[PDB]
């Protein structure tokens, strides 16, 4: 994910400073679409359909 | 269309809005095509694009 990062323009210096506001967002997006599975995501109602 | 027993719907956009659309687009060429991301904007001058 770092090295990523990096690749898609983001400078080395915030990614070496912040990584626990890095992994604390990219767990709460994780953890967001694991409720979300209802009738309001759009590939679910795709599966459905 | 009427007479016969059928109908056209209205489009999903009026024409002043897909307008702008297209103007948003002439806006962004320019300056999006400089450097990869779409994160930033660079809307330079079209000449030195």
């Amino acid at each position: 994910i770092f090295y990523r990062l990096n690749g898609v323009g983001i400078t080395q210096q915030v990614l070496s400073e912040n990584q626990k506001l890095i992994a604390n967002k990219f767990n709460q997006a994780l953890g967001a679409m694991q409720t979300g599975f209802t009738t309001t995501n759009e590939a679910f109602q795709k599966v459905q359909d | 269309q009427y007479v016969a027993g059928y109908k056209v719907l209205p489009p999903l956009m009026d024409v002043n809005m897909e307008a702008a659309y297209t103007s948003s687009l002439l806006g962004s060429i320019a300056g999006v095509g400089w450097t990869a991301g779409l994160s930033s904007f660079a809307a330079i001058p079209f000449a030195q694009s």
